[PDB]
């Protein structure tokens, strides 16, 4: 029939949720550049905790937001701060790794211990500019209004503050490190930093390949796409939030 | 190439048997017998890789009574009147020897994989490839602190000394010397695992 194979799914993406909490968790446990390492894992233990549940019960089986609106605004904002933080510690993981292969000579540790801490903490500044943004800047409401359902604000400037925030900007620039960190992991100028390339460049295609479909559909919406169907809108939604999964498991696979 | 080290190439199962056999079996074919064995690989020139600080720490330590219990290995070539105060200490004493001829890669490999100490009495050295080298196949470092040396070798990876003081030199081969205990054995792991974190 129709609904044992969407309780079976449930069930497997409620697994996945947990796996992916413990997952980070235990790369958390095991740290305590190990700090922006930590950075990441944080931003998807948050995602696992926070961000995945709700989704997955309301977004993904069906059961309608009865739950107090004024927690709908913080969900959005919990949602958005941390996609947008786990996507930028790649990035600057991404950096960090381009910066240790092209600029060696000048990358002495106190130099390196000084930018990888002005990027975590620059990468949670932007997350909550880019999250908390319609309310400092205060020209928009942070939900879509006229719904009964918790879906986050689709007003037009919001959506390209933010996509250009958490997508389109790390994207350029994992575009742009990507050619040396692909070469260093081949040889192409020992085996320890080849592997330390290698893994880099397998965290950025999966950020890449995990992230493409939501941003990339849900900028072709506002263009003729008035009806991509809310299922494929939600499995590219997942497809996202696995990333915070596959990088556990590519981290403590090198 | 970023001046790594392949570990590939420079390591230890390359080599056969155990690590007391072959400081015996590298000793007999100089005259010389079981002793604690020091080793020097580099050019000879003044100011830059030190081998005029080694020959005054060997001097130095001539007229002690653990002189009898060390070995000094020196290999390298270059500035003549270095060459023959090598040659002289090597004449003064059999537990000395001097090989001033290119050595291959593979018999450099079997030499730090047996003579377990390696004299790295640099004024400045860039990169500390020979430190490298050594620590991949069990040598303990005894080198100067300067340059990357001090960046590669740690609390519990080697013995650091102030550039170009003979006596600083001379006392930490004694105190390397005091060292020698089966605690070698840590003290060689150590080496290996922190010069893979440079592969
Ligand atoms: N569970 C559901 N539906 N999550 C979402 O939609 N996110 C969560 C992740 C996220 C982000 F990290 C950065 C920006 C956006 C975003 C967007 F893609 C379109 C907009 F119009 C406004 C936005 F803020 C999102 C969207």
């Amino acid at each position: 029939l129709l609904s044992v194979f969407g309780v079976l799914i449930l069930t497997l993406l409620g697994f996945l949720v947990a796996a992916t909490f413990a997952w980070n968790l235990l790369v958390l446990a095991t740290i305590l550049p190990h700090n922006l390492v930590a950075s990441m894992a944080v931003s998807n233990v948050l995602v696992a905790a926070l961000v995945m549940p709700l989704s997955l019960v309301h977004e993904l089986s069906g059961r309608r937001w009865q739950l107090g609106r004024r927690l709908c605004q913080l969900w959005i904002a919990c949602d958005v701060l941390c996609c947008t933080a786990s996507i930028w510690n790649v990035t600057a993981i991404a950096l960090d790794r381009y910066w240790s292969i092209t600029r060696h000579m000048e990358y002495t540790l106190r130099t390196r211990k000084c930018v990888s801490n002005v990027m975590i903490a620059l990468t949670w500044a932007l997350s909550a500019v880019i999250s908390l943004a319609p309310l400092l800047f205060g020209w928009g409401e942070t939900y879509s209004e006229g719904s009964e359902e918790c879906q986050v604000s689709r007003e037009p400037s919001y959506a390209v503050f933010s996509t250009v925030g958490a997508f389109y900007l790390p994207l350029c620039v994992v575009l742009f490190v990507y050619w040396k960190i692909y070469k260093a992991a081949k040889f192409r100028v020992e085996q320890k930093e080849q592997r330390a390339a290698l893994m880099v460049g397998i965290l950025i295609g999966v950020f890449v390949l995990c992230w493409a479909p939501f941003f990339l559909t849900e900028l072709i919406s506002p263009l003729c796409s008035c009806d991509i169907p809310a299922i494929w809108k939600s499995i590219f939604l997942w497809l996202g939030y696995s990333n915070s999964f596959f990088n556990p498991l590519i981290y403590t696979a090198f | 190439s970023h001046n790594g080290i392949d570990c590939s190439f420079w390591n230890e199962s390359y080599l056969t048997g155990s690590r007391d056999e072959r400081k015996k079996s590298l000793l007999s074919k100089f005259g010389m017998d079981e002793g604690v064995t020091f080793m020097f690989i580099g050019r000879f020139d003044r100011g830059q890789k030190g081998v005029d600080v080694l020959l005054k720490a060997i001097e130095i330590l001539s007229s002690k009574k653990e002189f009898q219990e060390m070995r000094f290995i020196i290999i390298g070539k270059g500035d003549p009147e270095l060459e023959g105060w090598a040659r002289s200490l090597e004449e003064k004493h059999g537990n000395v020897k001097v090989i001033t001829e290119m050595l291959s890669r593979e018999f450099v490999r079997e030499l730090y994989g047996s003579v377990d100490f390696v004299i790295i009495p640099s004024y400045f050295e860039p990169f500390g490839l020979v430190a490298l080298e050594a620590m991949c196949l069990g040598a303990i470092p005894i080198a100067s602190a300067v340059g990357g040396l001090r960046d590669i070798i740690t609390n519990e990876t080697g013995i650091l000394v102030k550039a170009g003081d003979p006596g600083e030199l001379a006392n930490a081969i004694l105190k390397a010397l005091e060292l020698s205990r089966s605690d070698l054995s840590k003290f060689r792991e150590n080496c290996k695992k922190r010069a893979m974190s440079f592969s």
